[PDB]
C-alpha cells in the first residue's frame, strides 16, 4: 500500500503548516522550503525530536519524539513526494537499517572521525561550543541510522557530506568507530567526564588537597 | 631535576640554621622557640604523614 | 620524592624519538597508523608492561599535587608575614622553585 | 669570553639562508609553503585524503564531489609523487602529510 | 633491486668463501615497504648468516 500518502499529508496539515506552509513552501517568517530535501532529512529531524519546534532560536534542542507508530513514515514520504532528496536505507525487510553498517575497520574510521567530526564534538565524541549561543552535542544516544543521516543531511550549521566526498563505506567505518567509542570501558578508573584536564584539576583541588589537609588538621595542633 | 634538587637542598638548609618562625602566645618570645623536640616526637609524624600522602 | 621514584621506574621503558612508524600493537582500534617512536613507546608503557599504566597515572597525580602544595605554601607564607628581614632570599629561592616546577610539568605533560 | 662563545655557538642557525629550491632560485624556508611552484607551470592537484594505505592515501578530486554545504580538506598532490608503494613515494608522501603549512579548507 | 641474489655452484672456485643467508622468495626484492621490512629483519639476524666453503 505505498499508494498511500493521504496519511502524511494528514499529520503534515496539522502540524507543520504554520510554519513551513501548505505546498512545503517555507513561510518567509520561519521555516525554510523543504522540497529539495527528502526522506532522510525528515527521519534524522522527527526521529531525534527536533521537529515540531517550538518558539526556534540559534539552536533547536533535541527533545522527546511524537510521532511513530509507522507515521514517521508517512510524513517521509509524503515530503519526498515532492522532491529529490537522499532517502533513509533499508534492510531486505523494509525497516530501517543497523549493525551492518559497521565498518569493521576502525583504524580508517577513526582516523576520518579526527580528521573531519572531532573538531566540533571532541576526540571521544562529547560536546563542543559553537560561537554565540550554538554547541555541538553529545555522540551517545544516537543509533547507527541516526549518524548515517545526520552526517547525509547537514543539519543546522552542520556541513553536508554528500555519498561522493564521503562514500558509503567511509560513512559506515565512521559510524562503527563512534558507536564503539561511546561504549568502550575506561580502562584506568573513573574518567572524569571525557575531557581534558579542567575536570583533574578540580578533582585535584576537591579531593587530594582535602584529604591533605585534613590529615595536616587531625596530625599538628592549632594555636 | 638537578636544579630543583639543589635548590630545594639550600632552602631545607636555611630553614634548618635560621630557626622556624612562630605565632603569638603565652610563652612564646623573639627570643626562643616552643615545641616539641625532634629526638621522639618530631622525626615520627613527619614520617607518618609521608606515608599518609604516599596512600 | 614521589616524583624521583617513578621517574627513574619510568625511564626504563620510554624512547624519545620523532621517527616514524607503524603501530602493529595489541590495541587494535590504532593498528596500521603512523606514529612516532615517543607515541608509541607510551603506548607500550600503558598496554604491555604489568602495572605500567598505574605508574605514570601515579607520575601524573604527584605533578599535580607537587604543583598545588606548592602554592598553598606560598600563600601561607605571604599571609603570614614569613618572609620579613632574616628571610628574603628564602623567598627569593621559593620563586625560582616555583617558575621551575611550572616549566618542568610543561616539558614533562609534552 | 672565548669559552662561553664556543660553547653557544653550535646552537645557533641562520633562519633567512636560501635552502628551499623554488622556480625564482632558493628561498627562506619560513616563506615557502609547499604550495609553491617548483619549475615555472607545475600542476598542483588538490588530493584529499582517504585514511587508508593499500595504494591511494591522497585522490585528486572533481568540481561534483561536494554539495553546497559541505567543507573538505585538501594537500597538495604533484603527481609525480606517486601513490605510497615505493619507500620513495612513501617518504614523499610522509613528509607532504606532516607540513604546518600544507592544509587548506575547501569550501 | 636486488640486496639479496640466488647462487648457482659454479660461482665459486676451490679456494673461495661466501656469507649466504636465507631467502624465502617470497620475500621478494626491496622495492616495496612490506617487503623492505622482510629483508631489513633478514638482513640483522644474530643466527642467519653462513660460511660457504
Ligand atoms: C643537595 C641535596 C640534598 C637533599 C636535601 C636534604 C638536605 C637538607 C639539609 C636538612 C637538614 C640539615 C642537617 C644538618 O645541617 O646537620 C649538620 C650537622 C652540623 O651540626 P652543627 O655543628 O650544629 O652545624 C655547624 C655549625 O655549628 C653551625 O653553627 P651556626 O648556627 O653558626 O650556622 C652557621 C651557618 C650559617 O650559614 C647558613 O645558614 C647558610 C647554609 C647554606 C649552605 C649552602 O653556616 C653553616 O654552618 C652551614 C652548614 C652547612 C652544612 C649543611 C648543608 C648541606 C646542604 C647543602 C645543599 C646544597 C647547597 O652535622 C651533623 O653532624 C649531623 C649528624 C649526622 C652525622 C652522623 C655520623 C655517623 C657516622 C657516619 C658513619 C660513616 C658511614
Ligand atoms: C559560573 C557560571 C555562571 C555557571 C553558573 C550557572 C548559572 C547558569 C547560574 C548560577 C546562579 C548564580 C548566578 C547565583 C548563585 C548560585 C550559588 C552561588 C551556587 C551556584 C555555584 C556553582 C554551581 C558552582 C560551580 C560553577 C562553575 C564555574 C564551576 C566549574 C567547575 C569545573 C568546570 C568542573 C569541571 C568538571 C566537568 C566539566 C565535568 O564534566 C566533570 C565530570 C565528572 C567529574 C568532574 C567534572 C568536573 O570537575
Ligand atoms: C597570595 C599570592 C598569590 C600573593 C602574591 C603577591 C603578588 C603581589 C605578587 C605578584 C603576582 C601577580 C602580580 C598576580 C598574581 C596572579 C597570577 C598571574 C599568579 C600566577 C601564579 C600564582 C602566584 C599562584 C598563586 C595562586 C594562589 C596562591 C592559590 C591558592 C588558593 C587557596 C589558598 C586554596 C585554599 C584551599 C582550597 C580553596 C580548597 C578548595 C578548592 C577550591 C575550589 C580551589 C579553587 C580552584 C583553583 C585554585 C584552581 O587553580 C583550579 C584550577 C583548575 C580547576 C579548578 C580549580 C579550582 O576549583
Ligand atoms: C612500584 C609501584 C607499584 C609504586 C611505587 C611508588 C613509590 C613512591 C613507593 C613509595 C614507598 C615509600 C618509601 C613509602 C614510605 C614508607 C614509610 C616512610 C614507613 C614509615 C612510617 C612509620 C610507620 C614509621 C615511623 C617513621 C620514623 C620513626 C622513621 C622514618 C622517617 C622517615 C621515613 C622520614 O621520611 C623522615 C623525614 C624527616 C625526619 C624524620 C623521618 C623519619 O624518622
Ligand atoms: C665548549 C668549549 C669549547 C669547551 C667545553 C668544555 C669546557 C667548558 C671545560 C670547562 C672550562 C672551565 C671549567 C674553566 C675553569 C678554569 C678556572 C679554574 C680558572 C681559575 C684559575 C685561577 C688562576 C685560580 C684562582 C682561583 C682560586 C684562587 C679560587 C677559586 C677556587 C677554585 C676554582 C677551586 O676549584 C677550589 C677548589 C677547592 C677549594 C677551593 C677552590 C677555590 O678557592
Ligand atoms: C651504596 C649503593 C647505592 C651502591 C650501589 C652498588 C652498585 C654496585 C649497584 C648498582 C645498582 C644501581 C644501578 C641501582 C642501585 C639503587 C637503585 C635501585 C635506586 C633507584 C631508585 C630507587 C627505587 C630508590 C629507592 C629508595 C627509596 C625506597 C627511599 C626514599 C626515602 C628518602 C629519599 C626520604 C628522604 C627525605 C628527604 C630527602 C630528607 C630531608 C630531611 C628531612 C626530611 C627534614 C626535612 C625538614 C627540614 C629540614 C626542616 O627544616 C623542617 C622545618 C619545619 C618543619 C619540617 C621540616 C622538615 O621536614
Ligand atoms: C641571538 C641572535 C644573535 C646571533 C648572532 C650570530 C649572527 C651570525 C649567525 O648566527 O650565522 C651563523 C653563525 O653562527 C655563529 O657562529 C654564531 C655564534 C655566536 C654565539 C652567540 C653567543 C651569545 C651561520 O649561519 P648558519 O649556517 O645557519 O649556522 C651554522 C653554523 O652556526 C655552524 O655550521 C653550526 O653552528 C650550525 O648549527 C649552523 O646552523
Ligand atoms: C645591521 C644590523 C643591525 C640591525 C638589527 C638586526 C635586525 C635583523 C636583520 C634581519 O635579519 O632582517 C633581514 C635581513 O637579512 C639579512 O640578510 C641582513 C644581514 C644579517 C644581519 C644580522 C647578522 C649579524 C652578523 C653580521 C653578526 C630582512 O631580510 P630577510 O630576513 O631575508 O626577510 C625578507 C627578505 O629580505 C626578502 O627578500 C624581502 O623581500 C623582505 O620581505 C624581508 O627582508
Ligand atoms: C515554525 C515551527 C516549526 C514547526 C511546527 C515545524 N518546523 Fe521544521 N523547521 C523549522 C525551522 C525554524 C527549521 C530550520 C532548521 C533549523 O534552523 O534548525 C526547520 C527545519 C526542518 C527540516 C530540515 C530542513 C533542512 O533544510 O534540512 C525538516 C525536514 C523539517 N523542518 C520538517 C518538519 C516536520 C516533519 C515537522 C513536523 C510536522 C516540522 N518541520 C514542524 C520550524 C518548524
Ligand atoms: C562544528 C561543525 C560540525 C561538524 C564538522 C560536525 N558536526 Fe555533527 N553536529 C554539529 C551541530 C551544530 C549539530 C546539531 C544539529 C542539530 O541539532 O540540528 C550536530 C549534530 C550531529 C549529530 C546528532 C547528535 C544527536 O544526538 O542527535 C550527529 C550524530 C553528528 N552531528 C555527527 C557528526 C559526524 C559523524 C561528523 C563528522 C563527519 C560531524 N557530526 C561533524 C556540528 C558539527
Ligand atoms: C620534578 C618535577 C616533575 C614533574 C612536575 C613531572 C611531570 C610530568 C608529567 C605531568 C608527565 C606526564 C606523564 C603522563 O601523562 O603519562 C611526565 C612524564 C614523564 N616524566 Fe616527569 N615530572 C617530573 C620529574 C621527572 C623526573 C625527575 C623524571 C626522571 C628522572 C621524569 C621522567 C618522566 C618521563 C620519562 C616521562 C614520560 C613518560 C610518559 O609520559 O609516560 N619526570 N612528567
Amino acid at each position: 500500500s505505498s499508494a498511500l500518502l493521504r496519511t502524511g499529508k494528514q499529520l503534515f496539515d496539522t502540524s507543520c503548516v504554520s510554519c513551513h506552509g501548505a505546498n512545503l513552501q517555507g513561510v518567509p517568517d520561519h521555516g525554510p522550503s523543504l522540497i529539495g530535501v527528502g526522506e532522510a532529512a525528515v527521519y534524522f529531524q522527527v526521529s531525534t525530536g527536533r521537529m515540531p519546534a517550538m518558539r526556534g532560536e540559534a539552536q533547536a534542542p533535541r527533545k522527546d519524539p511524537i510521532f511513530d507508530e509507522a507515521q514517521i513514515d508517512a510524513i517521509g514520504a509524503y515530503v519526498q513526494a515532492n522532491g529529490g532528496g537522499p532517502t533513509v536505507v533499508r534492510n531486505p525487510d523494509g525497516s530501517i537499517a543497523t549493525q551492518s553498517l559497521r565498518g569493521n575497520d576502525l583504524g580508517r574510521g577513526g582516523d576520518l572521525f579526527r580528521l573531519n567530526c572531532a573538531s566540533c564534538h571532541n576526540f571521544t565524541g562529547k560536546g563542543g561550543a559553537l560561537s554565540s549561543g550554538k554547541y555541538a552535542p553529545d555522540l551517545a544516544p544516537a543509533n547507527e541510522q541516526q549518524i548515517l543521516t545526520a552526517m547525509l543531511t547537514g543539519p543546522q550549521n552542520m556541513p553536508k557530506f554528500s555519498n561522493r566526498q564521503l562514500s558509503f563505506e567511509a560513512k559506515k567505518d565512521i559510524i562503527a568507530y563512534v558507536k564503539v567509542a561511546t561504549e568502550a570501558r575506561q580502562p584506568g578508573g573513573y574518567l572524569l567526564g571525557g575531557f581534558g584536564p579542567a575536570p583533574e584539576g578540580m578533582a585535584m583541588w576537591i579531593i587530594g588537597m582535602v584529604a591533605a589537609i585534613g590529615l595536616a588538621l587531625w596530625i599538628g595542633a592549632r594555636s | 631535576p638537578g636544579i630543583i634538587l639543589a635548590l630545594i637542598g639550600l632552602h631545607l638548609a636555611l630553614v634548618w640554621f635560621q630557626k622556624h618562625t612562630q605565632f603569638p602566645g603565652p610563652g612564646r618570645t623573639e627570643h626562643n622557640v616552643v615545641g616539641v623536640r625532634v629526638m621522639p616526637v618530631f622525626a615520627f609524624k613527619s614520617g607518618a604523614f609521608f606515608a599518609a600522602i604516599v596512600g | 620524592v614521589v616524583l624521583l621514584i617513578t621517574g627513574v621506574y619510568l625511564t626504563l621503558f620510554f624512547d624519545p624519538s620523532m621517527v616514524d612508524v607503524t603501530y602493529n600493537g595489541v590495541y587494535q582500534p590504532l593498528r596500521g597508523v603512523e606514529m612516532s617512536r615517543a607515541y608509541q613507546s607510551a603506548l607500550d608503557i600503558s598496554f604491555e608492561v604489568r602495572g605500567g599504566l598505574f605508574v605514570r597515572q601515579i607520575h601524573h597525580w604527584a605533578a599535580l599535587m607537587f604543583a598545588a602544595a606548592i602554592m598553598v605554601h606560598l600563600a601561607r607564607i605571604f599571609f603570614t608575614g614569613a618572609f620579613r628581614r632574616p628571610r628574603e632570599t628564602n623567598w627569593v629561592i621559593g620563586s625560582l622553585l616555583l617558575i621551575l616546577a611550572m616549566f618542568e610539568g610543561y616539558f614533562g605533560y609534552s | 669570553l672565548g669559552t662561553l662563545v664556543a660553547f653557544a655557538g653550535g646552537l645557533i642557525k641562520n633562519p633567512w639562508k636560501p635552502v628551499v629550491p623554488t622556480a625564482e632560485g632558493k628561498k627562506a624556508v619560513l616563506w615557502t609553503s609547499g604550495w609553491t611552484p617548483r619549475y615555472q607551470g607545475e600542476t598542483i592537484y588538490l588530493a584529499r585524503a582517504t585514511g587508508t594505505e593499500d595504494g591511494p592515501p591522497f585522490i585528486k578530486m572533481r568540481p561534483e564531489d561536494m554539495d553546497a554545504g559541505g567543507m573538505e580538506t585538501v594537500f597538495p598532490w604533484r603527481e609525480s609523487d606517486g601513490d605510497g608503494t615505493t619507500v620513495e613515494s612513501h617518504h614523499k608522501l610522509q613528509e607532504i602529510a606532516m607540513g604546518i603549512r600544507n592544509p587548506v579548507m575547501l569550501i
